[PDB]
């Protein structure tokens, strides 16, 4: 059902050196290479599930804030379907880091 | 002469951690091992005498042991009042030749300075000077990209024991001329 | 060592018998408690794991600048022609001041050192010999001349001298791991037999 | 025993400087003395100490350009520091060695500030600034030389809200500046006094703001 | 480009600072865009009395010559360091037969 977004990389998970994160809004997937300040538990959040959803997402409480980047890259545009579905597991992905 | 290797001069810790001042010597003494401490504007003062006990004024968390190489400073539960400079010395043979030193510091995550640009007062237009002095607060660490750099007479102070933050104050010294 | 009264020259120093015993480790010169402080050879604290043959107390008495020059395989002034450490050296070389100890009215003169020789000096190996040899590349044949260098040479122990040519006390931790039966170790705990 | 630390302020370089550490509360009959450099940037260099019977010791940081003397019926300390330079400008203080109760002691001294220099000494300048919740009050020190000089406030009391600002370059000489805040429950009842030392050429200025 | 950058009466949109301490080290770019004020009476952003702005503004005219025209400078800036050279072109026109 499109949860699972990116994965969070870096020395600490602060902004002492440069962190590596990767987000996905459901509109680009975007890697960018900052010193993202983390809180204690940087997840996301995706706004009126029960009805009206639209298959958007707003809410993002990854970072405060980052300075100093260093790579930024912004990729093919596309539609992901956040629509509710009950069956079997779909996606299989496989990382290797 | 007397090369004292160390690791780094600055070592980073946090509040509630254990302290790790390593005096890597290429000799070894036993069990007569001895630091000091000397705190920022203030007179230097005895800190651990023949590694079992302490001086007047001196807390039950500052010890130190060790064996070998590896002479270790145990810290536990270091708080912001411990910011001071550490020197490795022995009182068994004559002269007491010193260290090194260590300078301790917070390490914390930065984040974005605030910027606050006050103008000039009017008695300093009549003389013939200009001084934009601008303010920084809320900022790690205390080397940073400063904004608001040739010729600004940047100044930053100590590290703060509130929030383990950094403060600076820089000026910028104009005349009548230059100003107007 | 550090407490005896006086120690002898450079060629003929008077050594001290160690053997059988554990050396004190208690306390000892770590956080520079004296000027010199250097160790060659091995680790310079591998000598409580590891146990040594023959132990000897090697002192003498020698300038400022020549403190530094004791090593095994190092070139020198008095490394090559007066004491040279052998190659299983594993201790230190560290020597104090004692320009208020070894000074006299006029000067000491009774302390001397070999500044030339022929060829190098073998590992643990002395000579107390005074004759004149060859200096360098060019031998003196029988008396000083044919522009050589005279190898016997005098220490300048005046108190009223610079603190380059003071008189230092030394101390050679004589550390040596052969594969003779050692006698002397440090104080640690041995395992069993397996 | 206490140590109080002397000496003159003003020795030009290449020349031969002097110090006087007084024993107070005991004669030098037991016991040790050592001399100590407190350098700026988290540094302390050690330099020797004297003793009682008459045998001293060195340290290797210096080759031959240290030596310490002492004086028995004075209850006086000497340092000669030989071959003074623009980088051994530092913070002397003295020690004792003290043993008793079961414990080791160092006591320390209160220690004094000396500056090497071979530039000419340059009269300073005060001038107070006038105002124009929180009152904003200034004193600007123009025209000094070398850089720094004794600069501080209310003879180093206050501490609250003093902005000290390092000083600027000018074609010839150098113009230091700083500002303080006052509230207006005491103004202008109360008055704050602007106190600009020189030391090298013995110049107390003390100027107030009103 | 005397096409967008040019009118007639003089183009005093854009400033330039025009005294400041000592000479400024290399790629320093300080945004301070408005007026400054010494004293205590406020100007309101224009000039008047004890108002004066150093923040000296251009001249771009069309009946001026090729000394006042207006010039669209664009530096091309190089500099090698320890970093990999990664910005000149990474290909180039070869052939093949």
């Amino acid at each position: 059902s499109n949860i699972i977004r990116g994965w969070i990389f870096g020395t600490t998970l602060d902004s002492k050196t440069q962190s590596l994160l990767i987000v996905n809004n459901a509109t680009n997937v975007v890697i960018k290479v900052c010193e993202f300040q983390f809180c204690n538990d940087p997840f996301l959040g995706v706004y009126y599930h029960k009805n009206n959803k639209s298959w958007m997402e707003s809410e993002f409480r990854v970072y405060s804030s980052a300075n100093n980047c260093t790579f930024e890259y912004v990729s093919q545009p596309f539609l992901m379907d956040l629509e509710g579905k009950q069956g079997n597991f779909k996606n299989l992905r496989e990382f290797v880091f | 002469d007397i090369v004292m290797t160390q690791s780094h001069k600055f070592m980073s810790t946090s509040v509630g951690h254990r302290v790790s001042i390593t005096c890597k010597a290429s000799q070894d003494v036993g069990n007569d091992v001895a630091w000091y401490q000397q705190k920022p504007g203030q007179s230097p003062k005895l800190l651990i005498y023949w590694a079992s006990t302490r001086h007047t004024g001196v807390p039950d968390r500052f010890t130190g042991s060790g064996s070998g190489t590896d002479f270790t400073l145990t810290i536990s539960n270091v708080q912001s009042e411990d910011l001071a400079d550490y020197f490795c010395q022995q009182y068994n043979r004559y002269p007491y030749t010193f260290g090194g030193g260590t300078k301790l510091e917070i390490k914390r995550a930065d984040a974005a300075p605030t910027v606050s640009i006050f103008p000039p007062s009017s008695e300093q237009l009549t003389s013939g000077g200009a001084s934009v002095v601008c303010f920084l607060n809320n900022f790690y660490p205390k080397d940073i990209n400063v904004k608001w750099q040739n010729g600004v007479l940047n100044s930053w102070t100590d590290q703060d024991s509130k929030d383990s933050t950094y403060s600076m104050s820089s000026t910028l010294t104009l005349t009548k001329d230059e100003y107007e | 060592v550090f407490n005896a009264t006086r120690f002898a020259s450079v060629y003929a120093w008077n050594r001290k018998r160690i053997s059988n015993c554990v050396a004190d480790y208690s306390v000892l010169y770590n956080s520079a408690s004296f000027s010199t402080f250097k160790c060659y050879g091995v680790s310079p604290t591998k000598l409580n794991d590891l146990c040594f043959t023959n132990v000897y107390a090697d002192s003498f008495v020698i300038r400022g600048d020549e403190v530094r020059q004791i090593a095994p395989g190092q070139t020198g002034k008095i490394a090559d022609y007066n004491y040279k450490l052998p190659d299983d050296f594993t201790g230190c070389v560290i020597a104090w001041n004692s320009n208020n100890l070894d000074s006299k009215v006029g000067g000491n003169y009774n302390y001397l050192y070999r500044l030339f020789r022929k060829s190098n000096l073998k590992p643990f190996e002395r000579d107390i010999s005074t004759e004149i040899y060859q200096a360098g590349s060019t031998p003196c044949n029988g008396v000083e001349g044919f522009n050589c260098y005279f190898p016997l040479q005098s220490y300048g122990f005046q108190p009223t001298n610079g603190v380059g040519y003071q008189p230092y006390r030394v101390v050679v931790l004589s550390f040596e791991l052969l594969h003779a039966p050692a006698t002397v170790c440090g104080p640690k705990k041995s395992t069993n037999l397996v | 025993v206490q140590l109080q630390e002397s000496g003159p302020s003003l020795v030009k370089p290449s020349q031969t400087l002097s110090l006087t550490c007084s024993v107070t509360g005991d004669s030098i009959t037991n016991g040790y003395w050592n001399w100590i450099r407190k350098f700026p940037g988290n540094k302390l260099e050690y330099m020797g100490y004297i003793s009682y019977s008459g045998s001293t010791y060195y340290s290797p940081s210096l080759k031959s350009r240290i030596s310490i003397t002492r004086d028995t019926s004075k209850n006086q300390h000497y340092l000669q520091l030989n071959s003074v330079t623009s980088e051994d400008t530092a913070t002397y203080y003295c020690a004792s060695d003290y043993h008793g109760s079961k414990y080791y002691f160092d006591y320390w001294g209160q220690g004094t500030t000396l500056t090497v220099s071979s530039a000419k000494t340059t009269p300073p300048s005060v001038y107070p600034l006038a105002p124009g919740s929180m009152v904003t009050l200034g004193c600007l020190v123009k025209g000094y030389f070398p850089e720094p000089v004794t600069v501080t406030w209310n003879s180093g009391s206050l501490s609250s809200g003093v902005h000290t600002f390092p000083a600027v370059l000018q074609s010839d000489l150098y113009t230091l500046s700083s500002s303080v805040t006052v509230p207006s429950s005491t103004w202008p009842s109360e008055t704050v006094t602007c106190n600009v030392a020189h030391p090298a050429s013995s110049t107390k200025v003390d100027k107030k703001i009103v």
